[PDB]
């Protein structure tokens, strides 16, 4: 279906074997599938076609809201409450977007693990690597902020991490 | 209503409260300085009026 983009939610080509009846004994699966199709799928398909043709007679649209970019907390004055408010709201929106990104990666991981069957440990290495990278980035970004998180606290955490890594790099280079 | 209404109402409210807080701090500092020094209109305790003094010969030259 075109409701969701295929690139963001990738799916393998799902190759399937062909029926190779070894014996002449009629399998009940095919007969049951045929009758189920006949007296279930047809009425459902007709009802859906009726509903869709009713929908087509009255069509209207809804749009995705686009948000402008605003200065971050890094270029916000000490006590300028308005710029602080704008930066804080922007940071909250970015936080929600990052959470949904992690959710998407987790969904892909779970789908791959279930799809690959008994060889999930091997065939979904790429998904596990992507989840590991995204999880480490998210943990570095937003973890340990506390219940009363805010843009200032995240910025302070980033500054402390930058000091730690700069000191480590300087010590390594000067060694 | 739309989100812009709440957004801008919150911005106006934040401006009002920030201004009030700064004004309160300034008032406290001004009061402290004025009471410590006494060179402003506030905390002007009364003194003896000088219009009550009599400037006339006093039956004795040395006042």
């Amino acid at each position: 279906p075109d409701s969701w983009d295929k690139d963001v939610y990738p799916e393998p080509p799902r190759r399937t074997p062909a029926p190779a009846p070894q014996t002449s004994l009629p399998n009940p699966v095919t007969y049951l599938t045929k009758i189920f199709d006949l007296l279930v799928d047809r009425p459902v398909t007709l009802a859906r076609e009726f509903i869709e043709q009713q929908h087509a007679k009255n069509r209207y649209y809804y749009y995705h809201r686009e948000f402008r970019r605003v200065p971050d907390i890094t270029e916000c004055e000490e006590k300028d409450i308005l710029c602080m408010f704008e930066a804080e709201m922007q940071w909250r929106r970015d936080y929600k977007v990052d959470q949904e990104i992690v959710n998407i990666i987790q969904e892909r991981l779970k789908a791959c693990q279930q799809r690959e069957g008994e060889s999930y440990r091997q065939n979904c290495a790429k998904e596990l690597e992507q989840f590991t990278q995204v999880s480490k980035a998210f943990q570095d970004r937003y973890s340990d902020l506390g219940a009363h998180y805010s843009a200032r606290k995240c910025l302070a955490k980033q500054k402390q991490r930058m000091l730690a890594e700069r000191k480590a790099a300087k010590e390594a280079a000067a060694a | 209503d739309g989100p812009e209404k709440n957004y801008e109402k919150t911005m106006a409210i934040l401006q009002i409260e920030a201004e009030k807080a700064e004004l309160r701090l300034k008032e406290l500092e001004v009061r402290r300085l004025m009471r410590a020094r006494g060179d402003g209109p506030w905390y002007q305790y009364p003194t003896i009026d000088k219009a009550l003094i009599d400037h006339s010969p006093k039956t004795t030259p040395d006042n």
